RNA sequence: GAGCUAGCCCUGGCCAGGGUGAAGCUGGGGUGAGACCCAGUGGAGGCCCGAACCGGUGGGGGAUGCAAACCCCUCGGAUGA
RNA sequence: GCAGUGAACAGGCUCUGGCGACUGUUUACCAAAAACACAGCUCUCUGCGAACUCGUAAGAGGAGGUAUAGGGAGCGACGCU
RNA sequence: CCUAAGGUAGCGAAAUUCCUUGUCGGGUAAGUUCCGACCUGCACGAAAAGCGUAACGACCGGAGCGCUGUCUCGGCGAGGG
RNA sequence: GCUAGUUGGUGGGGUAAUGGCCCACCAAGGCGACGACGGGUAGCCGGUCUGAGAGGAUGGCCGGCCACAGGGGCACUGAG
RNA sequence: AGCGCCGGCCAACUCCGUGCCAGCAGCCGCGGUAAUACGGAGGGCGCGAGCGUUACCCGGAUUCACUGGGCGUAAAGGGC
RNA sequence: UGGGAGAGGGUGGUGGAAUUCCCGGAGUAGCGGUGAAAUGCGCAGAUACCGGGAGGAACGCCGAUGGCGAAGGCAGCCACCUGGUCCACCCGUGACGCUGAGGCGCGAAAGCGUGGGGAGCAAACCGGAUUAGAUACCCGGGUAGUCCACGCCCUAAACGAUGCGCGCUAGGUCUCUGGGUCUCCUGGGGGCCGAAGCUAACGCGUUAAGCGCGCCGCCUGGGGAGUACGGCCGCAAGGC
RNA sequence: CCGAGGGUAGGGCCCGUGACUGGGGCGAAGUCGUAACAAGGUAGCUGUACCGGAAGGUGCGGCUGGAU
RNA sequence: AAUGCUAAU
């Protein structure tokens, strides 16, 4: 349901925004916040490594608890539906019976009040968390651990998911958001339900400036520049690219493979995205 | 569906004389409680165009029937309509 | 050597005055219910006019200069990249 | 009274082509533009100790992000292609 | 006859046309520029995108009106030298 | 879709006389698919021609009414 | 004493000349070497101080059908 | 009030047959295709066979001159929500009716927009044949599209080329579905043959194109032309 | 004050005309093919879409005003 | 599997 403009300036004719009406507390829980420390793109040493980055709007981080199997077996209440400046989905706050207080991924379909649990003998509910060995074959999930304790890595993204195919052994199939099939094993953990905010790909910046607002510098093509800075520099008038395309480090740009030949985790990937 | 018991209900609390079953009032409730069900059965499921025709045959009869009685009793008119909330 | 200049990071400050009138909301209309329509309210925007401020368009002057880049008239932006 | 924003401050207008959609940025000191950027479109790489960048290395950035994400390339609103 | 295949839609004397001030129409008393067409495209053409496009531009063309010491064509006066 | 003296009211001016005819003020009305408004065409009738009738066409001459007097506007005199 | 007509509609026919030419024509159509259809002549028919032609109106036209038409396949039933 | 039949509509699930693809097994000299071939595929191991897995789309037999719907249309099975319609009882109201210029809603296929999906098929496109040529018919491939959600488009041989309602005018025969006094009679649908009548004829004929009444739409020689202009609608194609 | 008329500026509608460009009707003869009428030699027609010197072809659905 | 036949009874 994402909101639209009229046109009564160039730049709101085609922006578009969230609809943000599923945020139920406007301001974050004061002991999950912490500061986040802005890189503008520069590593240690102080030099750009990632280029075009900075100046975007003052952000505090969110402690999301990406482990789950660290409270198994005490239930929680979903307290409320959060925006979160640091990821593309909502955050949702859990009042565990405990008395503590944490942050997880807000999966399509939560709402406030609801019960949420981990653990090997969780129901198979949206937002409950147990090893992938115990979840049915063909149940939508998010948020999963590739190796066990090691913390959820995949599907985190707004609106993704990954699906069991089956078993193998120790090993569980899922595909992955990208489509890859993959090997996983069957102690690692995952949540019940797809990732919530599916919306967020339908988003229309609109304008220069809210790209700025995000943190994303210009991005100036390499035909723009002169030879000494890219391949495809230089030239009198436009020019075409003269060679196969390139990055500004010299290697090829369209459909060179970059992945580690002789990688180990290559005997659990079964087939590529 | 709509069982015979709150039909019934219907029946007694709009008829004049006890053993009355086709006066304009009753048929006016009948109707009012189809097309009430009808259009709540219809903002749930939109893509009902065969229902709809329905519906706004109903719509009609009960149109001519409160025509008939307003031409024919204003008092008894404006008391139904009352009492069921049918102007708009 | 980044006390000039380019970019970024932390922490502060500044932007006279006037105009335009989005969404939303309220009330009326409309209908089987609606979608929609009208008025009022409302105050949105890399919105408008214009000083500070930031620029530097055209012309004239300056040319062993007031000045190793200045002066005068004119001109762009001015809640935002 | 010749004359009433009586002094000062305060758009000449219209018609029709090219180029760039637009607000912006640029050769400090001869070029402000049709150049650069831009929202948006497409291709391609990347399953996470990710690809990629800096570094002899340790270690950083990427990102306390996880394919609705991140990098590289070309095109450059929108309409018809 | 030759080729891997022989330029499709659209556009065209063009920010692209050498002959060239091509030719025809318009605008002017008179138009190598300008606008509308034709196609003989030296040497347009589909994301080094093709053809359009409201709004926007201290961008670059062409025309008219208003008004003027720009000019016919110069004259006088003021202040600083 | 049309209308702002427009539609109505009050008071007045003017006329032989009613009247928004004209003026000042008050209200927001008036007209329209039964065709308003706009465009084109046209002097109208008794009659005439045609036709089995119904109808169609037409309005020269003659009788009646209206309009006009180089193209527009205006008043004076007067019963007019 | 003249004018029109003489293939059918429509009343009134033969000869010569020409040869898809010249020409006629309201429609259908005539004329390309034996033309009642072109031109002339003889004859005939209709009107006659007239006879033809053009223009316009009604009729025939029940072909805007009130009197007095239609819509399966001829024009015509609206997608529901 | 009591009952009936039905691919009427919307939503959620799930059954097997078959095609394709992948994995494994076994196995070898061609398969495929046509009028005849060739392109193509195949020793880098195809075709034919067996096992396992994945996915999409459509529902064989029943099945019909069958049924339902206002039309367009509707077909595996199950559940839920919902429309219409028929019969019996003769219970209630008391003319409350018919038609309908505009308006509103629905409306095959193809087409368009944004997401998803994609087995098979298949406009455009490529190649092989055929042929004088072959921008086709035949063959091998192949993208949109065909499918789903939402939003547009609004057309057709959208046909029974037959507007809707009501009444009256011999029958015979087949069939679906009700009630009864279940030989048979009495309702409601779908077909065939035929009284009278009608029609230019073909044909129609109680499901009228007969005899009548009411209301609506449309026609006035063929072409130009469903064109142009104007107006309205649409993102476009284009529609009225 | 109103006021015929004249002037200035901006609109609405209509008429004539225009380089060029699009189709239409016609023709006792031309060039290219042969789409329809017979099962017209691929049944025809039709709405839509894409394509081709041209008639037309193909895809999807529909009709019989075709056959079996 | 096979295209065509102007123009005066
Ligand atoms: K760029
Ligand atoms: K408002
Ligand atoms: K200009
Ligand atoms: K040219
Ligand atoms: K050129
Ligand atoms: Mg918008
Ligand atoms: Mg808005
Ligand atoms: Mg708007
Ligand atoms: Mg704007
Ligand atoms: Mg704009
Ligand atoms: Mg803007
Ligand atoms: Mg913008
Ligand atoms: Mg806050
Ligand atoms: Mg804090
Ligand atoms: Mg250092
Ligand atoms: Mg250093
Ligand atoms: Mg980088
Ligand atoms: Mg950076
Ligand atoms: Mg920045
Ligand atoms: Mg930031
Ligand atoms: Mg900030
Ligand atoms: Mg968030
Ligand atoms: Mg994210
Ligand atoms: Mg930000
Ligand atoms: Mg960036
Ligand atoms: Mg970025
Ligand atoms: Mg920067
Ligand atoms: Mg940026
Ligand atoms: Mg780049
Ligand atoms: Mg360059
Ligand atoms: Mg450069
Ligand atoms: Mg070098
Ligand atoms: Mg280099
Ligand atoms: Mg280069
Ligand atoms: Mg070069
Ligand atoms: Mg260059
Ligand atoms: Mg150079
Ligand atoms: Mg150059
Ligand atoms: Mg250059
Ligand atoms: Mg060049
Ligand atoms: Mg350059
Ligand atoms: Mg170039
Ligand atoms: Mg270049
Ligand atoms: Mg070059
Ligand atoms: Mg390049
Ligand atoms: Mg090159
Ligand atoms: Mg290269
Ligand atoms: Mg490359
Ligand atoms: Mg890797
Ligand atoms: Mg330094
Ligand atoms: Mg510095
Ligand atoms: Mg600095
Ligand atoms: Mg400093
Ligand atoms: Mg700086
Ligand atoms: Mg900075
Ligand atoms: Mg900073
Ligand atoms: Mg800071
Ligand atoms: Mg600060
Ligand atoms: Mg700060
Ligand atoms: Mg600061
Ligand atoms: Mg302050
Ligand atoms: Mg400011
Ligand atoms: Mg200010
Ligand atoms: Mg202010
Ligand atoms: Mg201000
Ligand atoms: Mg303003
Ligand atoms: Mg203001
Ligand atoms: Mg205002
Ligand atoms: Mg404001
Ligand atoms: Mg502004
Ligand atoms: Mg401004
Ligand atoms: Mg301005
Ligand atoms: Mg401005
Ligand atoms: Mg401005
Ligand atoms: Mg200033
Ligand atoms: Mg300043
Ligand atoms: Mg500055
Ligand atoms: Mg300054
Ligand atoms: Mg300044
Ligand atoms: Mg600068
Ligand atoms: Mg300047
Ligand atoms: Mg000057
Ligand atoms: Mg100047
Ligand atoms: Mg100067
Ligand atoms: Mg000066
Ligand atoms: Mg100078
Ligand atoms: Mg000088
Ligand atoms: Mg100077
Ligand atoms: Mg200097
Ligand atoms: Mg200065
Ligand atoms: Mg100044
Ligand atoms: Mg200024
Ligand atoms: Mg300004
Ligand atoms: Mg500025
Ligand atoms: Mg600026
Ligand atoms: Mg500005
Ligand atoms: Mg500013
Ligand atoms: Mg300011
Ligand atoms: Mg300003
Ligand atoms: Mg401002
Ligand atoms: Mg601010
Ligand atoms: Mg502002
Ligand atoms: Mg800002
Ligand atoms: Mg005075
Ligand atoms: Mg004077
Ligand atoms: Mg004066
Ligand atoms: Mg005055
Ligand atoms: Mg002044
Ligand atoms: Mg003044
Ligand atoms: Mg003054
Ligand atoms: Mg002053
Ligand atoms: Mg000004
Ligand atoms: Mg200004
Ligand atoms: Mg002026
Ligand atoms: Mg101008
Ligand atoms: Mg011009
Ligand atoms: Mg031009
Ligand atoms: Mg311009
Ligand atoms: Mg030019
Ligand atoms: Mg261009
Ligand atoms: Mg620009
Ligand atoms: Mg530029
Ligand atoms: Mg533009
Ligand atoms: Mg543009
Ligand atoms: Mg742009
Ligand atoms: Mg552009
Ligand atoms: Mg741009
Ligand atoms: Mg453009
Ligand atoms: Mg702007
Ligand atoms: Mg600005
Ligand atoms: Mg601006
Ligand atoms: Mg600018
Ligand atoms: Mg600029
Ligand atoms: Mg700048
Ligand atoms: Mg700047
Ligand atoms: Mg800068
Ligand atoms: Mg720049
Ligand atoms: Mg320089
Ligand atoms: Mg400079
Ligand atoms: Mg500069
Ligand atoms: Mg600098
Ligand atoms: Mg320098
Ligand atoms: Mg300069
Ligand atoms: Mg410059
Ligand atoms: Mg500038
Ligand atoms: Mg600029
Ligand atoms: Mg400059
Ligand atoms: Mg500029
Ligand atoms: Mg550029
Ligand atoms: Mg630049
Ligand atoms: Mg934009
Ligand atoms: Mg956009
Ligand atoms: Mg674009
Ligand atoms: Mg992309
Ligand atoms: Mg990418
Ligand atoms: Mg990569
Ligand atoms: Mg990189
Ligand atoms: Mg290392
Ligand atoms: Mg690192
Ligand atoms: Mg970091
Ligand atoms: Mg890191
Ligand atoms: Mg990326
Ligand atoms: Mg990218
Ligand atoms: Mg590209
Ligand atoms: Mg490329
Ligand atoms: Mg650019
Ligand atoms: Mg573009
Ligand atoms: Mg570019
Ligand atoms: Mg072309
Ligand atoms: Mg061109
Ligand atoms: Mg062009
Ligand atoms: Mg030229
Ligand atoms: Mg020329
Ligand atoms: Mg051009
Ligand atoms: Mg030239
Ligand atoms: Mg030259
Ligand atoms: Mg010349
Ligand atoms: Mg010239
Ligand atoms: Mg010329
Ligand atoms: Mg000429
Ligand atoms: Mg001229
Ligand atoms: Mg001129
Ligand atoms: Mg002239
Ligand atoms: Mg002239
Ligand atoms: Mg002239
Ligand atoms: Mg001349
Ligand atoms: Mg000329
Ligand atoms: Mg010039
Ligand atoms: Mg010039
Ligand atoms: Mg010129
Ligand atoms: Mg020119
Ligand atoms: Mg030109
Ligand atoms: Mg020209
Ligand atoms: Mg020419
Ligand atoms: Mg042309
Ligand atoms: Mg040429
Ligand atoms: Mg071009
Ligand atoms: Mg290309
Ligand atoms: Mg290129
Ligand atoms: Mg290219
Ligand atoms: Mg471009
Ligand atoms: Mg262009
Ligand atoms: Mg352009
Ligand atoms: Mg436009
Ligand atoms: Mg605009
Ligand atoms: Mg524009
Ligand atoms: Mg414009
Ligand atoms: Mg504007
Ligand atoms: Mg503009
Ligand atoms: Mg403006
Ligand atoms: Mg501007
Ligand atoms: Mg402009
Ligand atoms: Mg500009
Ligand atoms: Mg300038
Ligand atoms: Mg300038
Ligand atoms: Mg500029
Ligand atoms: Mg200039
Ligand atoms: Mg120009
Ligand atoms: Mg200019
Ligand atoms: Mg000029
Ligand atoms: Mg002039
Ligand atoms: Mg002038
Ligand atoms: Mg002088
Ligand atoms: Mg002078
Ligand atoms: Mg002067
Ligand atoms: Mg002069
Ligand atoms: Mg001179
Ligand atoms: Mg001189
Ligand atoms: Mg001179
Ligand atoms: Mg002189
Ligand atoms: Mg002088
Ligand atoms: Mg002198
Ligand atoms: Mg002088
Ligand atoms: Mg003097
Ligand atoms: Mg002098
Ligand atoms: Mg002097
Ligand atoms: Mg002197
Ligand atoms: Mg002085
Ligand atoms: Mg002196
Ligand atoms: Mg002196
Ligand atoms: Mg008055
Ligand atoms: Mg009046
Ligand atoms: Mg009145
Ligand atoms: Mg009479
Ligand atoms: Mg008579
Ligand atoms: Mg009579
Ligand atoms: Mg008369
Ligand atoms: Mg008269
Ligand atoms: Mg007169
Ligand atoms: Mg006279
Ligand atoms: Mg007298
Ligand atoms: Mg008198
Ligand atoms: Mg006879
Ligand atoms: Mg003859
Ligand atoms: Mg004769
Ligand atoms: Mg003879
Ligand atoms: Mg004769
Ligand atoms: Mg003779
Ligand atoms: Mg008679
Ligand atoms: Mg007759
Ligand atoms: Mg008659
Ligand atoms: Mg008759
Ligand atoms: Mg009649
Ligand atoms: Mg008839
Ligand atoms: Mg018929
Ligand atoms: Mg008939
Ligand atoms: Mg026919
Ligand atoms: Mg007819
Ligand atoms: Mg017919
Ligand atoms: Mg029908
Ligand atoms: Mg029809
Ligand atoms: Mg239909
Ligand atoms: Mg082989
Ligand atoms: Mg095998
Ligand atoms: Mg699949
Ligand atoms: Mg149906
Ligand atoms: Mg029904
Ligand atoms: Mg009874
Ligand atoms: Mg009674
Ligand atoms: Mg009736
Ligand atoms: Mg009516
Ligand atoms: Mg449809
Ligand atoms: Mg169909
Ligand atoms: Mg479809
Ligand atoms: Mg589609
Ligand atoms: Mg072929
Ligand atoms: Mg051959
Ligand atoms: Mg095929
Ligand atoms: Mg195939
Ligand atoms: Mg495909
Ligand atoms: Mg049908
Ligand atoms: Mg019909
Ligand atoms: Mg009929
Ligand atoms: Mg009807
Ligand atoms: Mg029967
Ligand atoms: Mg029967
Ligand atoms: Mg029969
Ligand atoms: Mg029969
Ligand atoms: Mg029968
Ligand atoms: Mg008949
Ligand atoms: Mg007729
Ligand atoms: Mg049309
Ligand atoms: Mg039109
Ligand atoms: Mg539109
Ligand atoms: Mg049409
Ligand atoms: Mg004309
Ligand atoms: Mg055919
Ligand atoms: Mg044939
Ligand atoms: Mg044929
Ligand atoms: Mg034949
Ligand atoms: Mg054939
Ligand atoms: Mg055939
Ligand atoms: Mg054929
Ligand atoms: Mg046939
Ligand atoms: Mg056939
Ligand atoms: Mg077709
Ligand atoms: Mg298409
Ligand atoms: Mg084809
Ligand atoms: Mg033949
Ligand atoms: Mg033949
Ligand atoms: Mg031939
Ligand atoms: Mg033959
Ligand atoms: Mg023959
Ligand atoms: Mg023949
Ligand atoms: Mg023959």
């Amino acid at each position: 349901a994402v909101k639209k403009f009229k046109p009564y300036t160039p730049s709101r004719r085609f922006m578009t925004v969230a609809d943000f009406s599923e945020i139920t507390k406007t301001e974050p829980e004061k002991s999950l916040v912490k500061p986040l420390k802005k890189t503008g793109g520069r590593n240690n040493q102080g030099r750009i490594t990632v280029r075009f980055r900075g100046g975007g709007h003052k952000r505090l981080y969110r402690i999301i608890d990406f482990k789950r199997w660290d409270k198994v077996g005490i239930p929680a209440k979903v307290a409320a539906i959060e925006y979160d400046p640091n990821r593309s989905a909502r955050i949702a706050l859990l009042h565990y019976v405990d008395g503590e207080k944490r942050y997880i991924i807000a999966p399509d379909g939560l709402q406030v009040g609801q019960q949420v649990v981990a653990g090997p003998d969780a129901p198979i509910q949206v937002g409950n968390a147990l090893p992938l060995r115990f979840i049915p074959v063909g149940t939508v999930v998010h948020a999963v651990e590739l190796e066990p304790k090691k913390g959820a890595k995949l599907a985190r993204a707004a609106g993704t998911s990954a699906q069991i195919q089956g078993r193998e052994g120790d090993y569980v199939i899922l595909r992955l958001p990208s489509g890859e099939l993959r090997k996983v094993h069957g102690e690692c953990y995952a949540t019940v339900g797809a990732v919530g905010n599916a919306d967020h790909k339908n988003i229309v910046l609109g304008k220069a400036g809210r790209s700025r607002w995000l943190g994303r510098r210009p991005h100036v093509r390499g035909a723009a520049m002169n030879p000494v800075d890219h391949p495809h520099g230089g030239g009198e008038g436009r020019a075409p690219r003269g060679r196969p395309p390139a990055s500004p480090w010299g290697w090829q740009t369209k459909g060179l493979k970059t992945r580690k030949r002789r990688k180990p985790s290559s005997r659990f990937i079964i087939a590529r995205r | 569906p709509i069982t015979k018991e709150e039909k019934q209900k219907v029946i007694q609390e709009f008829a004049r004389f006890p053993g009355d079953t086709g006066s304009t009032e009753v048929q006016v409730a009948l109707l009012t409680l189809r097309i009430n069900r009808l259009s709540e059965h219809l903002k749930v499921h939109k893509k009902d165009h065969h229902s709809h025709r329905g519906l706004l045959m109903m719509v009609g009869q009960r149109r001519r029937l409160l025509r008939y009685l307003q031409r024919e009793d204003p008092e008894r008119y404006r008391a139904l309509i009352e009492k069921l909330g049918i102007r708009g």
